[PDB]
């Protein structure tokens, strides 16, 4: 042997033939295939043949084949076969791993379309996702918007956070609207018949309607407000509602002769007016 | 092609529409079929308002998509 | 329209007498009207006008009521448009355009601070009543003539 | 003389052939026992791809060998 120093009675290997023990040439490649790859499965003494290029010095790897055959315990002996066989699969060809199983196969086509001989799944070559109709004849980041926009749970997020922004919530019924601006605090639910206010939800009342106690003004249409509202905090000048939290193109609805139709506020701009720059501090301090 | 909108009601009703339909097209089919005036319709997809001089597919509106029907209301 | 002429017809006939109103010219939709300021308001004195547009509709939505003199008032904004229950939400085809103006008067004698659609003087107007009756008074003098 | 073929799906044939066989024989074979047109078999030995007009004997492939099964897939 030549890295353990035997002289005793196969070892047949291009540009050497150097003296290996048995014990230790399994070793040896059990761990260039284990743990090294192709190029490392060399001769441990010498090192050589240099296995980045040559095809026919490649026949230096039908010479090991016997070799490790029997040596090598099947489990290694078969990562050689994969390893190798693998390594050329993978040098440019149109080949591919099928996108959901572990079969691959030569796809040789002018298609995107493509379906697994094994697991029968079809899938896009390029983006290697599973094909759905929508992605035909688009981009592969055309259809992936589509997939993510269209997910429930993205679009229930998207959502909710719209309400979040733009919702109104009739505090009798609960049923949810979506804010239609130029409007003022006073609502009138459509479902159930309710009046309430914009900022705190507590109710409007009619006139000779109000039921709560210590009520002054009953006589007249009103509502009950807290000192949070912005019904209170609306008649501060934008001056005094800064320093608390220290511490115009607006799109309203609007009615016409035959209907209601949306424009923007068009107020001067002190870049929003006085009024709606005045309901943007207000809801930073809830 | 053939869309879902549903409501927080959580009523789904299903459209027969073209991609190139505007979304005006779609608030009419959906007074059509529910009585909702067109004025009363928000439309959302994927989060997006959808505005009304606009098309499904400018919005990437596709077969079987899911849109969002809120109501409008103005104060008074 | 026959609607809209059975109301001129009740109006005339019964002439609500703080307030008229009545088609401008040739539309019938389209109506102009007055009203007087009520006695003892800061707007005593005053005749403010008012434009009416009845929807094609009517009488099952309400009509767009709007003043077009300027008046100092928490429930009408410099645009002359008022925050007034039966114009919007409250309004019923029983409602009629006679008992609109005599509402529209009782809201100018009796505000409704508490549902302002002019923050500012729905303020003045609950803590300084006698500061809001002078300045009504000045833009009725200024505006109402 | 046997050898083995083996595809990316782990299965492994065993094939009967002599050193004379060319590729192109060996590819009718496997058609033989699995269905397998030549014109979507690509077939491998220690890296190299086998040439249709070539012998086992070039390719240095004995006894006991282990080739390796790859399908080429062709549209219309
Ligand atoms: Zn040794
Ligand atoms: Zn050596
Ligand atoms: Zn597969
Ligand atoms: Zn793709
Ligand atoms: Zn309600
Ligand atoms: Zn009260
Ligand atoms: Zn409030
Ligand atoms: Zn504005």
């Amino acid at each position: 042997c030549a890295v353990c120093g035997w002289a005793l009675p196969m070892q047949a290997l291009t540009s050497c033939e150097c003296t290996i023990c048995p014990d230790c040439f399994r070793q040896h490649f059990t761990i260039a295939l284990k743990e090294k790859h192709i190029t490392d499965m060399v001769c441990p003494a010498c090192g050589r043949p240099d296995l980045t290029d040559d095809t026919q010095l490649l026949s230096y790897f039908s010479t090991l084949d016997i070799q490790l055959r029997e040596s090598l315990e099947p489990d290694a002996y078969a990562l050689f076969h994969k390893k190798l066989t693998e390594g050329v699969l993978m040098r440019d060809p149109k080949f591919l791993w099928c996108a959901q199983c572990s079969f691959g196969f030569i796809y040789e086509r002018e298609q995107l379309e493509a379906t697994c001989p094994q697991c029968h799944q079809t899938f896009c070559v390029r983006c290697k996702r599973q094909w759905e109709e929508q992605h035909r004849g688009r981009s592969c980041e055309d259809f992936q918007n589509w997939k993510r926009m269209n997910d429930p749970e993205y679009q229930a997020q998207g959502l909710a956070m719209y309400l979040q922004e733009n919702g109104i919530d009739c505090p009798k019924c609960k049923f949810s609207y979506a804010l239609a601006r130029g409007g003022c605090m006073h609502f009138h639910c459509t479902q159930c018949r309710h009046q309430f206010c914009s900022g705190c939800y507590n109710a409007f009342y009619a006139k000779n309607k109000c039921p709560e106690p210590n009520c002054r003004v009953k006589k007249s249409l009103h509502g009950h407000h807290p000192r949070d509202c912005l019904f209170y905090l609306r008649d501060w000048t934008a001056l005094r509602l800064q320093k608390l939290l220290q511490d115009c193109r607006v799109i309203e609805q609007k009615e016409v002769p035959n209907g209601l139709r949306d424009e923007a506020c068009g107020k001067e701009t002190p870049g929003l007016c006085q009024a709606h720059y005045k309901e943007y501090l207000v809801s930073l301090i809830n | 092609m053939q869309i879902f909108v549903k409501t927080l009601t959580g009523k789904t009703i299903t459209l027969e529409v073209e991609p190139s339909d505007t979304i005006e097209n779609v608030k009419a089919k959906i007074q059509d079929k529910e009585g909702i005036p067109p004025d009363q319709q928000r439309l959302i997809f994927a989060g997006k308002q959808l505005e009304d001089g606009r098309t499904l597919s400018d919005y990437n509106i596709q077969k079987e998509s899911t849109l969002h029907l809120v109501l409008r209301l103005r104060g008074g | 329209l026959k609607r809209i002429h059975k109301e001129l017809n009740d109006l005339a006939r019964d002439p609500p007498a703080q307030c008229r109103a009545g088609p401008v010219g040739d539309d019938m939709f389209h109506w102009q009207a007055t009203i007087m300021g009520p006695n003892d308001s800061p707007y005593q004195g005053g005749v403010f006008f008012l434009t009416i547009h009845f929807p094609t509709d009517y009488p099952f939505k309400p009509p767009k009521v709007a003043f077009t003199t300027r008046i100092y008032h928490p429930n009408i904004n410099s645009n002359g448009s008022i925050k007034l229950d039966i114009l919007r939400s409250q309004w019923s085809p029983a409602l009629t355009i006679s008992k609109v103006l005599l509402s529209i008067c009782s809201l100018l004698c009796d505000p409704n601070p508490d549902d302002p659609l002019v923050p500012e003087i729905a303020r003045i107007y609950k803590t300084d009543r006698e500061k809001y009756n002078r300045i009504a008074r000045e833009w009725t003098q200024k505006y109402a003539m």
